[PDB]
């Protein structure tokens, strides 16, 4: 892992309404195929430029796992930040609907 | 944005007369440029002792050395 | 390219792959500064705020 | 339907002095830059700090109104 | 009348950070509990960072006006 | 019976200050225009900045107008 | 209902202010055009872009003082 | 009712705001006068333009004074 | 509970006449930084204490309204 | 007593033309160091006599205001 | 019994435009100082005069106002 505030700073440039003027002027005389291979192209270069420098170079994150650790990193940060906020939303909709439980309520007797 | 500049209004004026002189039709530019080239020859001191000399032929080297 | 009448670009993309031979060594750019700090302030705050 | 909503709305009366303010601030900028363009960056930096009190303050009357709206 | 006069300007200064940093962040906090969504919240963090710059600000002024209450000449 | 009225009727009068606040930024901009007329948009972007941030606060003003008249 | 007569009336004030803001605008350029009498364009340009603006503003209240009148 | 004299007097204070406008631009055209007068009679078509406007923004004014007088 | 809101609504009126004054202020802090941009500060720290004392005046009538709203 | 409320709401609108006053002092106070700066010493201590004078009248449409309030 | 209190806030309701008089007054002063240091002792001699009068008027825009508090 890599460059994770230019990613950021990528995201923040993505969400800008002028960016997005700028992208459709971009986007004149241009096509599907040349936008896919662009980014193909460019996830190959960030795993390209893994590949290469874990061999010689250590980030200051380094630690004796490795990539590892940064990797289980950003899941845990993408799971609470997304799933974990969903789980709060379907608990309010089922609570608001059923009672808290609700989905794992036996069936009605018979 | 002179006094700002540290920009004296005689420099101004005669770097914008130089422009406007620039700014004309050849017969006259002519005669114009003429009458307005420049050569001086300055020599600073200290009690005696010549720091320096130093010619100059245009204005806006004369002004700024 | 001047000691042996090649051409500059050549010369600067051999010496380019050579340094790129030995990339241990770091090179030196232009500083420039940090790009799109508010942004990335904004999206690391909804970033906390959901994930805490 | 009440006096909440005639309170609501002499809160606003002092949107026409913040306006004013406003104005007296970009009017001065404008003639600032026309005078000396090459200190533009300063002026607006100073018009901007100004607008963080002008602005915040119609904000807060904005917010009352509303307050006095539903109080 | 002059000491009340004075006493009431040194007691504003004085305070004024404490309005600062306590009502609005106190509008700020009930901003924060109210809101739930992602648009909101991504405008309001600007909304607090320049909260940040208003208190550094009244602070500085704070600074100049209590330098300005306590010089005495002898 | 009719307070509604009188309370958008009252919540209006911003207007005043808002055009008052608007002549005065474009007074300027014509005055720093024919003093430095080789200087035009950067003059015209801080009007358009002022003239923004005066119509938001009158279509503010005039949101609280109808809100208040058609509660 | 004479009481919605009113409202209208008192919406009626902004158009002063509307109008202070026309006379400075057109001071603005009566005075532009003497200073540089040689443009004289892109000063009216600058004073329609702003009247429109300004009548803008007063149609608006117009229309809100009539709309309270009627209802 | 009598109580529609009241909106009347309301709606003459627009009036009283108009004549500040009409006041600033003629002054201006004095000034500019002044300073140059060899461009006098085309200041006074541009008084002309901006009466053009205020001389309609009275008398709507006071049109309005007696619709919502007699109604 | 209804003269309270009115009572606040009245008191606003302090804060759109005091936005006038921090203008005109920080109009003087531009036009004396383009006339003068040798000199920054020095005309910042006046700026800053006419803001303080214009911003005093405004806690205090902002106190009085929201006290009078509950008191 | 809510007039009582009322008073002191009307007793702080002065403060409207009071802030105002002050802003216009020390906008002169800054054009003074724009100005002529070697004599910062002289214009301060104008300004603050000034102040001396405006602060003890803001005082007054302060204290009234709360007397108001409570006889 | 607060039509007293009501009368005695609208009588200090005047406060504002004797501030404004004094920041105008103080304004010109070091307006005038500024471009002309040595000839202070004047400009002060007419202020305090000036002072002689608005004071003395405000002092008035008190008094009565506390005789309308309580006869």
């Amino acid at each position: 892992g890599f460059h994770f505030q230019q990613y950021i700073a990528m995201a923040g440039r993505a969400i800008n309404p002028v960016q997005w003027t700028r992208a459709w002027r971009r986007m004149e005389g241009k096509s599907a195929t040349e936008v896919y291979r662009d980014a193909l192209a460019w996830t190959n270069n960030q795993f390209a430029q893994i590949s290469r420098a874990s061999q010689y170079r250590a980030w200051w994150w380094q630690n004796p796992l490795g990539m590892g650790l940064v990797l289980y990193g950003t899941y845990k940060a993408w799971h609470m930040i997304y799933m974990v906020r969903k789980q709060k939303k379907t608990a309010q909709l089922v609570a608001a609907a059923y009672g808290q439980g609700g989905q794992w309520l036996n069936p009605v007797p018979r | 944005m002179w006094r700002s500049s540290g920009v004296s209004f005689t420099r101004y004026a005669s770097e914008m007369a130089a422009l406007l002189r620039q700014c004309l039709k050849e017969p006259y530019r002519t005669q114009a440029m003429q009458r307005n080239q420049i050569h001086l020859k300055e020599t600073v001191y200290q009690q005696g002792q010549v720091l320096t000399r130093e010619t100059f032929n245009d204005i806006k080297k004369a002004f700024e050395a | 390219a001047v000691l042996f009448d090649l051409t500059e670009e050549d010369c600067y993309k051999y010496c380019i792959r050579q340094r790129a031979a030995t990339p241990e060594e770091l090179v030196e750019l232009k500083y420039t500064k940090p790009k799109n700090l508010v942004s990335s302030y904004g999206l690391c705050f909804l970033g906390v705020w959901f994930g805490l | 339907a009440g006096v909440a909503s005639l309170s609501a709305a002499i809160a606003l009366m002092s949107v026409g002095g913040v306006a004013q303010g406003i104005g007296s601030l970009f009017a001065a900028l404008v003639s600032g830059t026309a005078r000396n363009p090459s200190i533009k960056e300063d002026l607006f930096t100073y018009t901007l700090i100004g607008m963080g009190f002008l602005e915040f303050l119609g904000i807060i009357c904005v917010l009352m109104s509303a307050v006095l709206l539903y109080s | 009348r002059f000491y009340f006069m004075y006493m009431a300007r040194t007691t504003f200064q004085a305070v004024r950070p404490l309005l600062a940093f306590s009502v609005f962040g106190e509008v700020m906090k009930l901003v924060l509990a109210t809101m739930s969504s992602g648009l909101f919240s991504f405008l309001f963090s600007f909304v607090l960072a320049f909260e940040v710059f208003y208190f550094f600000l009244q602070c500085y002024i704070s600074y100049t006006f209590l330098t300005m209450f306590f010089t005495v000449l002898f």
